[PDB]
RNA sequence: UAGCGGCGAGCGAACGGGGAGCAGCCCAGAGCCUGAAUCAGUGUGUGUGUUAGUGGAAGCGUCUGGAAAGGCGCGCGAUACAGGGUGACAGCCCCGUACACAAAAAUGCACAUGCUGUGAGCUCGAUGAGUAGGGCGGGACACGUGGUAUCCUGUCUGAAUAUGGGGGGACCAUCCUCCAAGGCUAAAUACUCCUGACUGACCGAUAGUGAACCAGUACCGUGAGGGAAAGGCGAAAAGAACCCCGGCGAGGGGAGUGAAAAAGAACCUGAAACCGUGUACGUACAAGCAGUGGGAGCACGCUUAGGCGUGUGACUGCGUACCUUUUGUAUAAUGGGUCAGCGACUUAUAUUCUGUAGCAAGGUUAACCGAAUAGGGGAGCCGAAGGGAAACCGAGUCUUAACU
């Protein structure tokens, strides 16, 4: 019937206006001390998937 | 749209986007396909390898035998084994839009006016329900393969056009394009006329 | 709808083994070996619509090898000859001269001998 | 114009491919699959967000956020809209009548977003800046 | 979707809205109207339905043929041209159907309604205790102890009782709403071992049930159980009188019925592998995927003798099967004895993309009604606005104290 939504992949992902997907960056849950500032203050705002992975996870949000 | 009767030789005036549209094929088509394919009944089933009454042993042991490997009696290349891929009952019900419907039913009338098929007359009337007098009606009326589309009920013409293998008498909101397209010549009632002017709009 | 395809079997397998008549043994009657018997044949008439013209050069180039060294010429010799006096009359014909009348090879033996001599 | 001469349009209908039908099918004896891989065996296949063993992008990247209550309750009217409710005033319960919001929306919002001409007079309804000036140009008054 | 989730695989509501259908009452108890609403059970009469049934229209002459229902011309019925037969395709030969009627008897039902129990009706009072909650251990709700509401109880415990209590998704206070711990209840909904009518873009004997047949039979198994094959003469048996060979047999030959016996029961059609016979050609000095290119001769058919074709193929150049799996096959790697029949990318529900049709800031309806593929139904869904974790802002928005 209706397919299922990946709920890890809606709870990780969200869909922008002209189509792509955004989501939060990674490395930034613990040890945080031996990384630097800079690191961190880019991987703090949110971004977009890539090319190739875009298709991965319309396979796993297929409604929207 | 001006239309010419011949019993009377009066004219009724019916719009150009209901009675002169031009003729789309594709649209046509395409309602009567589905016309069609909602006719169908389909009512088959056949009997799967999990509906064969059979056993569900193997037949004989896997490794040690000159024989094939198998393992169930059932099998769908096997004799009196299941089909492979049974099927069902089923619906098999396409769905025409509305518009897309009407435009159908504005298309067809179109197209009999243009090729001169849709007899138009003020009414049809037979006194009692005898049949022998409506094949006499209609020979008077010179025609053979002929649709009677009443304006108004007339359940005398229902008896008398019940046993006749060529005649069709429906109502006006009761048309279809199998029928509209199949009969060669559809005589229309002008009462008819008003109420599909009404129907399309 | 149960196509059934007794009809279809029928009409291409007789098909298959009227190609395939005139093969000798099993070949001619089962259907099985018949197929391999005519996509074979099939293929080596693929072949041979090339080969036959190699064979038939041979042949011809043979001939008017014979030809000329009886009317005292090397066929290599006699067609420079032929080239150095413009003739551009081909080695089926030649060889066609050369069985069936003979003088008038003695006459392109010669003029190709004035040719390269 | 017969029944049976009701040809389609040059396109309509597709061919459609059957696997596995012979060599001048083009779909051979394997059928678009390839050789004996995992994702030629019959029921084959791998399932949604797996990239062999190793993780997942929904499984790489960590989750942010949650979901408020009052999001989807809250909808936003274009002020063309306001010229298909009948009445020439503007409330929720008017909207709601009228098929522009729907039954389970509580706040709204007017968007500059199309034009309106007639007066209009929103009630009760939070109006941005921009459709507020284009209102109050058209004739309205906001509250 | 909100959620639950080694937050993995997956599981997945509800609030709300459209429809189908809609029926509400009693004991927790006494007085006083005192038999009225009522349902259950038992019966006389009407109507309707079932179990037998009855009537039921309308055609002839000729050519073909074994036979006409066929062709030819000429008529008639039709509230009946649905169908099934009949010596070849029948509205008018038969059985029917449409329609119009018919049941002494049992009878399901709508009741008209008698009989037996039954009491509505009024007022005052009563307001379901080892129970709700609580600790522990489990289980059901989408909810896996998680901050876990709510429901059930295996065990220990345990109140208030209408100024009281339950709930409103930990919990507390106001508010809203409702009154558990005793019952009963029609309909819409699920199903077909059956009993009829009807339909099939369902099968037509390796199919359809396993079973067109004297099938859960033969048969196998101690037993549970497993489980086949097997339809067709013709129109009607008119199923071969008689005679001959033979063993007072089998089988045949003539005669006979016959449209047909090359339809004779081992029976319509009668294919292929396979096995023979008769004829033309080749074959006993010859090497191998057996063919193909060339090619004399021989025989048979034809004619501007000429020309050819058809059958054969001495001799000769080339030529190491097919499938699969492979870096790679004549491979001495796999599979096939051959034929005939069956045998393997389908279906349902969603989503995305392309093609095409309708309408185009709009497009479309789903259930359901509707003797009904029409038309209603706009509940909903998608799109016209994005940004943000979120409130909120909105052609901008977020970050930031503020961004050029
Ligand atoms: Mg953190
Ligand atoms: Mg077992
Ligand atoms: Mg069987
Ligand atoms: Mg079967
Ligand atoms: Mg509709
Ligand atoms: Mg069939
Ligand atoms: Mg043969
Ligand atoms: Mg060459
Ligand atoms: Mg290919
Ligand atoms: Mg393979
Ligand atoms: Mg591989
Ligand atoms: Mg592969
Ligand atoms: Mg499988
Ligand atoms: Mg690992
Ligand atoms: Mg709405
Ligand atoms: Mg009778
Ligand atoms: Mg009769
Ligand atoms: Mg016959
Ligand atoms: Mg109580
Ligand atoms: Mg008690
Ligand atoms: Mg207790
Ligand atoms: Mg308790
Ligand atoms: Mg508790
Ligand atoms: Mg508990
Ligand atoms: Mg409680
Ligand atoms: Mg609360
Ligand atoms: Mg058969
Ligand atoms: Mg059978
Ligand atoms: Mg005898
Ligand atoms: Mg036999
Ligand atoms: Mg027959
Ligand atoms: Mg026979
Ligand atoms: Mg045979
Ligand atoms: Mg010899
Ligand atoms: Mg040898
Ligand atoms: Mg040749
Ligand atoms: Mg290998
Ligand atoms: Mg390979
Ligand atoms: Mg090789
Ligand atoms: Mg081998
Ligand atoms: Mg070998
Ligand atoms: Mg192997
Ligand atoms: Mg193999
Ligand atoms: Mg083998
Ligand atoms: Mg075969
Ligand atoms: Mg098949
Ligand atoms: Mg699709
Ligand atoms: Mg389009
Ligand atoms: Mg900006």
């Amino acid at each position: 019937p209706k397919i299922k939504t990946v709920r890890g992949a809606a709870k990780r992902f969200k869909k922008t206006g002209k189509g792509g997907f955004k989501h939060k960056h990674a490395n930034l849950r613990h040890i945080l001390t031996k990384k630097a500032t800079k690191r961190k203050r880019h991987l703090r705002p949110k971004a977009m998937v890539s090319k190739g992975d875009l298709g991965l996870v319309i396979a796993c949000l297929p409604y929207a | 749209m001006e239309l010419v009767l011949k019993d009377a030789q009066s004219a009724l005036t019916v719009s150009e986007t209901t009675f002169g549209r031009d003729f789309n094929e594709a649209l046509v088509h395409q309602v009567v396909v589905a016309y069609a394919a909602g006719a169908r009944q389909g009512t088959r089933a056949q009997k799967t390898r999990a509906e064969v009454t059979g056993s569900g042993k193997k037949p004989w042991r896997q490794k040690g035998t000159g024989r094939a490997r198998s393992g169930s009696i059932k099998s769908p290349i096997w004799r009196s084994g299941g089909v492979t891929f049974a099927a069902r009952p089923q619906d098999h019900s396409q769905k025409v839009n509305k518009k897309m419907y009407r435009g159908a039913l504005k298309s067809i009338l179109s197209e009999l006016v243009r090729q001169d098929r849709l007899i138009v007359v003020e009414k049809f009337s037979v006194e009692a329900p005898k049949t022998k007098l409506l094949a006499q009606k209609l020979k008077d009326m010179a025609l053979e393969d002929v649709l009677i589309i009443t304006g108004e009920l007339d359940e005398n013409l229902f008896l008398a056009a019940r046993n006749l293998h060529k005649v069709d008498v429906r109502d006006a909101t009761g048309i279809d394009p199998v029928s509209l397209i199949a009969f060669d010549k559809v005589v229309m009632t002008a009462d008819a006329v008003k109420q599909v002017e009404e129907m399309l709009a | 709808a149960r196509v059934k395809r007794g009809v279809i079997a029928r009409a291409r397998h007789k098909k298959i083994l009227k190609q395939a008549k005139g093969y000798y043994g099993a070949r001619s009657r089962v259907y099985r070996v018949a197929f391999q018997a005519v996509i074979k044949a099939g293929q080596y008439a693929y072949r041979d619509r090339r080969q036959r013209k190699r064979q038939f050069r041979q042949l011809w180039i043979a001939r008017i090898n014979a030809a000329a060294r009886q009317n005292g010429i090397s066929y290599s010799k006699f067609i420079n000859g032929l080239k150095k006096a413009s003739v551009e009359i081909d080695r089926k014909i030649l060889a066609d001269i050369a069985v069936f009348d003979k003088v008038a090879f003695t006459a392109l033996v010669e003029k190709a001998k004035a040719a390269l001599a | 114009m017969r029944l049976n001469t009701l040809s389609p349009a040059e396109g309509s209908k597709k061919a459609g491919k059957r696997l596995g039908r012979g060599i001048g099918s083009g779909l051979g004896k394997t059928g678009g699959r390839g050789h004996k891989g995992q994702k030629s065996r019959s029921g084959g296949g791998v399932r949604r967000g797996f990239e062999g063993g190793q993780m997942p992008l929904y499984r790489r990247l960590p989750k942010f956020g949650f979901t408020s209550r009052k999001a989807a309750i809250t909808a936003e009217i274009r002020l063309s809209d306001l010229a298909k409710v009948e009445g020439g005033v503007v409330d929720l319960n008017t909207l709601k009548a009228a098929n522009i919001i729907g039954i389970q929306i509580e706040f709204a919002k007017v968007i500059l977003a199309g034009e309106v001409t007639t007066p209009v007079t929103v009630r009760g309804l939070r109006v941005t800046k921009g459709a507020r000036a284009a209102i109050e140009a058209a004739g309205g008054k906001i509250e």
